[PDB]
């Protein structure tokens, strides 16, 4: 006789939060948002905050750039499809006066626009 | 003579680091590799994209960093992860610092696709092995 | 609609907190999709339709048989030999070759 | 305070603290009773527990401080904790 | 002898390649369709880098002056003098 | 933008090859099976001498991925063998030593 | 700068909550003053606080053997155990005949895609099948090229489909159309 | 910690064998430590072997216009070492897999693994 057992099935999260478990918050390491440098740490929370909200800018400089040029970066490499790495756009493709290009301005939040082609 | 990545001795007043210092012959006997990605073993395929994009990258981040990076970079590939851990400098102030590192974590996470990840290491000054 | 939309991601925002460890890095680029999948299978997507094993290489329902003992139908043996033993390509190139080699035979 | 901390380390309450702004009045209040009616000891514990892990405290947070150790009256402490200051 | 071109035949039937006899001149024709040629192959075609994306992106990015490259810099100079005295 | 006018020409080469595949891997299969007749292979030997002279792979030349040259390309990284040396002696890449055996 | 967390760290502290990722070397986080180099001739080998050949090490100051205790203590719910099969090769052979060989080939980079890990192939025992007598005969003399003599394995390999699942399904597919066909008498097997 | 024993019986893995391939002798063996203490701590049974080096040597010339009789010779050092796994699950494999694929090394690193799984005939 074989007792063979059912597989049981996890995702791919419960791991990870076993071990985040076994490491337990550091009482002596600041957040690990900020860097591990002596010199990049910030000292108040006046200091933090600046870094973070400098950490924020950046974000959405790329953001924006990548937002302002997605020519350059059309090419996928990585498999599978990550649509929250391609880009944004931001520009209305449907240029006649149709009501796919009236969804296509509302989803892309125009109001000025939606307005002027109704 | 071989001078492939050997500097050469001026009058003994020329600060110098250990990767600068050290000859191509000591690659792996006292070096080591600046850049760990797998394609250069036996068995794999994508080994002149990951140099294309090394290089891109030691180009790129030289290029945004100004001025302020010690010594070569560490380029290390794993998984899906990039890592660029650097040695940069004491000079520039930290909210420049963390502005260029998300805009460089941000744009190379966009431009290889994958999670790229900066870790800095602040240096006073540029650190010197030897005076030749 | 947008109503509900809205409140998802203005539920996200409120319950968007620091990351604070490497671990939750690690947590949040599987939930975006930036992490691989693990373990892996060196297949990840890449279903191929559910093509299962009989489109690929037995290609009589799309051979579509001539008098088989043509040099024509000898030539299709041959291409859906090749086009059997072919993994780069899949059953919808397949039969557009198939189709192609159909068009210019009764071209001719 | 100490059964709220515990329904805060119950689980994802932590999370549950929010923004910065918000937990750091969370952990200068709580660090301001914990000074104000604790011991010494345990006042020490809490503040290599919590600080600089959890938050960045304040000027009136480090007034309390001298305030809880003259209280106490563990003036070798002050060196240390003028280090942190600075 | 007969009957192990036969078995060779029903062996051929039941794996997958050609059943009747052929030589090896249309045996090639079935390997041609069996591998990839050599314009498709993905070393072949993605050989080279683009190069445009990569230099116009620098270019941007140098003249949104987030990119600071010194050879660009060398031009500038250098034909800046070569406009004033030539 | 690209490194000169011989790597820009090459990169064509590559591109429409890839484009201009399917249809000379089709008639070079109708060129070497010796099935069909020899004028029913003549009007295909017409279309393949009609398809374009620079698809073929027979103009494909594997010159170097960072700067063009011809001869001296390592293809496992696409390098030359100074641009190989260049950066496998400042240690950038990893694995290659000096081989002293 | 600052006074770092090296000699701010004291004795008896959690060292899976101060690294708990695979991180780069980070002196200012290491407690531990770790010299690399070749020395110079009347020197030391290099300090730690900014040595690019410390940061090159693979750096596997994220596992000791307390964490990988204490990470399995929390990775232990994650199996089940197993049967009585036995070390025995012949038992696990009687009770589950057929053996696939079907893998994976870990990269590291961009993109996961191996082709050649698609390779499936499927060995089975004719001992274990225990069903072919003139049937065994007509299987060997379909498959010729393989069947080595010494032991009793049937190897039937399988790289045509692009596919892993559908690669083990024309493994199993070819088993069992090759056992109904050398079940299937053919009428010319006594002109031998 | 969410487990959901769901439906079916175990895939029955024997002989997970990983082939870990590497520029790096002390990266290897002290992956070969850390996975034998994993596995003994997990109590599946682990087995190591040492498959033999290989040197990729090759020649390039040194100048850039003249001197072929100045050669220079670079070499790679691919050293294979073998953690074989016999007798472990489907979800022992493959949670001791995930960790060791998460805890895998850096560009000195690849994890060839070889499952067996058994099953039944039909
Ligand atoms: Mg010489």
């Amino acid at each position: 006789e074989v007792v063979i057992p059912k597989k049981k099935t996890w995702d791919k999260v419960a791991v990870l939060q076993a071990l985040a478990s076994t490491v337990n918050r550091d009482t002596t390491a600041v957040p690990y948002v900020f860097q591990d440098d002596p010199y990049l740490m910030p000292a108040s929370s006046l200091e933090s905050r600046s870094f973070l909200l400098a950490k924020k800018s950046g974000e959405n400089v790329a953001k924006f750039i990548i937002n302002s040029y997605p020519k350059y970066f059309q090419k996928d490499i990585a498999e599978p499809h990550i649509p929250c790495l391609m880009p944004e756009y931001f520009e209305p493709q449907i240029k006649d006066i149709s009501e796919a290009a009236l969804k296509e301005r509302i989803e892309l939040r125009k109001v000025k626009a939606s307005v002027d082609m109704f | 003579k071989n001078r492939a990545a050997r500097v050469r001795v001026s009058k003994g007043d020329k600060p110098v680091t250990y990767e600068e210092a050290h000859a191509p012959h000591y690659i792996a006997h006292r070096k080591g590799w600046l850049s760990l990605h797998t394609g250069n073993l036996d068995g794999e395929d994508h080994a002149a994209e990951r140099t294309v994009e090394d290089v891109f990258l030691r180009k790129f981040m030289w290029g945004t960093f100004p001025g302020c990076l010690a010594d070569q970079l560490v380029l290390k590939r794993r998984g899906n992860q990039l890592e660029i851990c650097a040695v940069v400098l004491r000079q520039l102030s930290p909210h420049k610092y963390y502005f260029l590192v998300g805009y460089s974590e941000t744009l190379l996470s966009y431009f290889y696709k994958c999670p790229v990840r900066l870790h800095l290491q602040t240096v006073p000054s540029k650190v010197v092995y030897k005076y030749l | 609609s947008l109503w509900d939309v809205e409140f998802a991601k203005q539920l996200a925002t409120v319950n968007e907190q620091p990351l604070q460890n490497g671990f939750e890095e690690l947590i949040q680029w599987t939930k975006e999709g930036k992490l691989w999948e693990f373990p892996i299978n060196n297949e990840a997507g890449f279903d191929d339709d559910g093509s299962e094993f009989h489109e690929h290489i037995f290609l009589e329902k799309h051979l579509e048989s001539f008098p088989k003992q043509g040099p024509i139908r000898h030539f299709m043996e041959l291409v859906t030999c090749g086009l059997s033993k072919n993994p780069y390509l899949s059953v919808k190139q397949k039969v557009e070759h198939i189709e192609w080699f159909r068009n210019y035979f009764n071209e001719k | 305070a100490y059964q709220v901390h515990g329904l805060l380390k119950t689980g994802d309450n932590w999370k549950f603290i929010g923004p910065d702004q918000h937990r750091n009045f969370y952990y200068s209040k709580f660090f301001d009773l914990i000074c104000l009616m604790e011991q010494i000891d345990v006042t020490l514990k809490w503040y290599e527990d919590l600080i600089p892990s959890a938050y960045f405290p304040h000027s009136q947070t480090m007034i309390h401080l001298l305030q809880a150790l003259d209280v106490a009256n563990r003036l070798e402490v002050i060196p240390k904790i003028w280090k942190d200051s600075k | 002898s007969e009957y192990a071109f036969r078995m060779s035949r029903l062996s051929a039937r039941l794996f997958g390649e050609v059943t009747r006899p052929t030589n090896s001149k249309s045996m090639k024709v079935v390997k041609l369709f069996s591998e990839l040629p050599l314009a498709k192959k993905k070393e072949t075609y993605d050989w080279y880098p683009n190069h445009h994306t990569y230099a116009e992106l620098m270019q941007t990015l140098r003249f949104l002056g987030l990119y600071r490259d010194e050879h660009q810099d060398f031009m500038d100079e250098q034909k800046r003098l070569k406009k004033l005295r030539g | 933008h690209y490194v000169d006018w011989r790597m820009w020409r090459d990169v064509k080469r590559r591109k429409m090859a890839y484009e201009y595949a399917d249809e000379r891997l089709r008639i070079n299969s109708l060129r070497k099976n010796t099935i069909l007749p020899k004028i029913l292979q003549d009007v295909a030997d017409e279309e393949i001498a009609a398809l374009p002279r620079d698809s073929c792979p027979v103009r494909i030349r594997n010159r170097c991925v960072m700067t063009s040259r011809p001869r001296g390309v390592k293809r496992r990284w696409r390098l030359s063998r100074i641009v190989f040396r260049h950066l496998a002696d400042h240690g950038q890449l990893s694995g290659i030593q000096r081989a002293t055996w | 700068a600052l006074p770092p967390r090296t000699e701010k760290m004291a004795v008896d502290q959690d060292w899976p909550s101060v690294y708990p990722v695979a991180a780069p070397f980070k002196p200012s986080a290491v407690p531990l003053p770790v010299r690399m180099g070749y020395p110079v001739k009347k020197g030391v080998p290099m300090a730690k606080e900014g040595n690019l050949e410390l940061l090159k090490i693979p750096n596997f100051l994220h596992l000791t053997p307390v964490a990988i205790k204490k990470h399995c203590e929390a990775l232990k719910d994650f199996c089940t155990e197993w049967p009585a099969a036995l070390d025995s090769d012949e038992k696990c052979e009687k009770h589950f005949p057929i053996e696939i060989d079907s893998t994976d080939y870990v990269s590291s980079g961009p993109s996961v895609r191996n082709p050649r890990a698609r390779v499936v192939v499927l060995r089975v025992k004719l001992s274990s099948l225990n069903l072919d007598d003139h049937a065994k005969k007509k299987l060997i003399k379909l498959v010729g090229e393989r069947y080595c003599k010494t032991t009793d394995v049937l190897t039937i390999k399988t790289d045509r489909c692009p596919l892993r699942r559908q690669n083990y399904d024309y493994a199993v597919y070819l088993l069992t159309v090759l056992y109904h066909e050398s079940w299937n008498t053919e009428e010319w097997e006594k002109s031998k | 910690p969410v487990v959901t024993i769901s439906d079916e019986p175990d895939i029955l893995y024997k002989r997970l064998s990983v082939l870990v391939k590497g520029h790096d002798k002390a990266v290897l063996d002290s992956y070969e430590y850390f996975a034998v203490l994993a596995a003994k701590e997990l109590g599946i049974s682990i087995k190591v072997h040492e498959p033999p080096r290989k040197i990729e040597r090759f020649t390039l010339l040194q100048s850039v216009h003249i001197y072929k009789k100045h050669r220079v010779q670079y070499e790679m050092r691919t050293l294979y070492r073998c953690l074989e796994l016999e007798h472990l699950t489907g979800s022992t494999a493959d949670v001791y897999l995930e960790y060791i694929q998460r805890n895998l090394p850096e560009g000195v690193a690849m994890e060839v693994t070889k499952t067996q799984l058994e099953q039944l005939p039909e």
